[PDB]
């Protein structure tokens, strides 16, 4: 429990460490940013266009022409600004329904990765998801997922079941594996090696059916009881 | 400093044999950064580290110690 | 079948709707930045197409490669790992797929970032990795395990107990091995089984064909061809014949570049869909019902295809 409220602790700390270091981690937040004053700043400088009027300003029109030629150069404003505008709000309901994709997805890690624990590979985080943290941001949301990651690897010889007195023995939770001495079941995702039992163990058919199975004792933990 | 990639003639970028992660994408496997005496360099973009399992019919790995890591999404 | 990109069009705006022409390029001035924010949106959709491969694919750091003898316990991969006799080494069912799904106006088309055959070095250490480890080398390190005890446990992923396979090993190996024998004659048999990448092929085609022909129409002018106006007319007349031309070139690109967005959109859905699918079906083994097959879901294999990539579930 001290190693892993350390380990956690630790990791916990490097994210300020890993936000700090690096401009490009908000790049996502920053580009929404940056999208969104770009389609304005173009919007804007649009009015400075003269479509093929004899002024991009309305009022010179206004000023200098009068109505049987200004409503013909005004049309041209209207027709290049109308158009300007289109473009515009096509470029935001495409880019809206882009940010809408990424909310769903957000609310989706709300509800599975922090109101839950996720089963979903890869969904909350690279690890087997142990559970996460939301954080907010401009323009978006941010999740610290915790995750389990194994880490110190050794190999061992492995057996699919164990035949003791003709019986083959499969495993209840865990795996089969071997020093090169001596048998033992291990649950998978963590070395701690058992005696293997008739209580970690269980029973089907006989060696004849199972492929690679090996020969080795299985401990029953009735005998001593008996024979005490 | 002359080079022909399959996305068109890449020009004042030095082609370098070596691999390493895409940093400026030029396209068809080929990338570019800038690197030492420093130069633009021209690469075919690696893919990953290359790893062979040590895969067997009776041998497994499994871990010893773990790592709570902590990913910001 | 799931599509995951699309070709990487981009449209020189200035020789679409004034091809060479110093007169209607001037003219293309006064509407502003139209052209530079349709660069800008075809560009975006562009690099998005390399983004929607790299998250579907490049989900494994480590080229992982398959052991050169092939103790899997009667199992057999050959149909779907790489075959090493190919001038690119594209596995027996990856070639099928490539086989089954098959300009000076400023339009282009960009290579894609990765080739094919970055794109099958890709799905074959995900394979490799999948059957030397399990769901192993997408939550951590890449543990070694007997390819029939990791079918054993994803027996017991699905809630049958494990002694099932293990008494059951050879028949499981012959409808798994006979089974995969059976997609390569569906695919042979069945060209419209890749309807749906060949409908991505289909359908990009077809917008810069409907483009390319909108240099044809008048939009109202005295010609469709640029150089007949120039030719034949002088700046009070000729620039009232232009306008029509850059009006009518430039709603023909806007058309275009919103359908292609709209795409764009639609293919950026089926690739993080794609991207879902290698992590939860190829990473892991999935409770999720019919999300990686109709069935319980034992294990997905990924196969690369033009545009796209194909799971075998």
């Amino acid at each position: 429990q001290k190693l892993i409220a350390n380990q956690f602790n630790s990791a916990i700390g490097k994210i300020q460490d890993s936000l700090s270091s690096t401009p490009s981690a908000l790049g996502k937040l920053q580009d929404v940013v940056n999208q969104n004053a770009q389609a304005l700043n173009t919007l804007v400088k649009q009015l400075s266009s003269n479509f093929g009027a004899i002024s991009s300003v309305l009022n010179d029109i206004l000023s200098r022409l009068c109505p049987p030629e200004a409503e013909v150069q005004i049309d041209r404003l209207i027709t290049g600004r109308l158009q300007s505008l289109q473009t515009y709000v096509t470029q935001q309901l495409i880019r809206a329904a882009e940010i809408r994709a990424s909310a769903n997805l957000a609310a989706t890690k709300m509800s599975e990765c922090v109101l839950g624990q996720s089963k979903r590979v890869d969904f909350c985080g690279k690890g087997y998801h142990l559970m996460s943290f939301p954080q907010s941001a401009p323009h978006g949301v941010v999740f610290l997922h915790v995750t389990y990651v194994p880490a110190q690897e050794k190999n061992f010889t492995t057996a699919p079941a164990i035949c003791h007195d003709g019986k083959a023995h499969f495993p209840r939770e865990g795996v089969f594996v071997s020093n090169g001495t001596h048998w033992f079941v291990t649950q998978r995702n963590f070395y701690e090696p058992q005696i293997i039992t008739t209580d970690n163990t269980f029973v089907s058919g006989n060696c004849d059916v199972v492929i690679g199975i090996v020969n080795n004792t299985v401990y029953d933990p009735l005998q001593p009881e008996l024979d005490s | 400093n002359v080079f022909q990639t399959r996305a068109g003639c890449l020009i004042g970028a030095e082609h370098v044999n070596n691999s390493y992660e895409c940093d400026i994408p030029i396209g068809a496997g080929i990338c570019a950064s800038y690197q030492t005496s420093q130069s633009i360099i021209a690469y075919t973009m690696s893919l990953g580290a290359e790893n062979s399992v040590a895969y067997s019919n009776n041998s497994i790995a499994i871990p010893t110690n773990f790592t709570i890591s902590v990913t910001t999404e | 079948i799931l599509p995951v990109s699309m070709t990487k069009t981009s449209v020189d705006c200035t020789m679409y709707i004034c091809g060479d022409s110093t007169e209607c390029s001037n003219l293309l001035l006064q509407y502003g930045s139209f052209c530079t924010q349709l660069n800008r949106a075809l560009t975006g959709i562009a690099v998005e197409q390399d983004k929607n491969t790299q998250e579907v694919f490049a989900q494994v750091k480590q080229i992982y490669k398959t052991p050169p003898i092939k103790d899997f316990g009667g199992f057999n991969f050959s149909q779907i790992l790489p075959d090493p006799s190919k001038p690119s080494k594209r596995s027996p069912i990856e070639d099928l797929l490539f086989n089954k799904v098959t300009k000076f106006n400023g339009l282009t088309v960009l290579p894609p970032l990765l080739t094919d055959e970055m794109i099958a070095q890709y799905t074959s250490a995900l394979l490799a990795g999948t059957i030397t480890s399990g769901w192993t080398f997408g939550a951590g390190p890449a543990l070694q395990i007997p390819f029939p005890m990791q079918m054993a446990y994803r027996f017991n992923g699905i809630g049958v107990t494990q002694n099932v396979l293990y008494e059951n090993q050879k028949l499981i190996a012959n409808q798994f091995n006979s089974a995969i024998g059976k997609i390569q004659d569906s695919l042979s048999s069945t060209p419209s089984a890749l309807g749906k990448l060949q409908d991505v092929v289909n359908q990009n085609a077809q917008a810069l064909n409907t483009l390319v022909k909108q240099l044809s129409s008048n939009f109202g002018a005295i010609s469709s061809v640029l150089n007949d106006i120039l030719s034949r007319l002088c700046p009070p007349e000729a620039e009232v014949q232009i306008d029509r031309l850059i009006t009518g070139r430039l709603q023909s690109l806007q058309t275009y570049v919103t359908q292609q967005l709209i795409r764009a959109a639609e293919i950026r859905a089926s690739a993080n869909l794609a991207a879902t699918k290698m992590s939860e079906c190829v990473l892991g083994q999935s409770k999720r019902v019919d999300f990686c097959g109709k069935g319980y879901h034992l294990m997905s294999f990924p196969q690369s295809a033009p545009h796209g990539v194909v799971f075998l579930h």
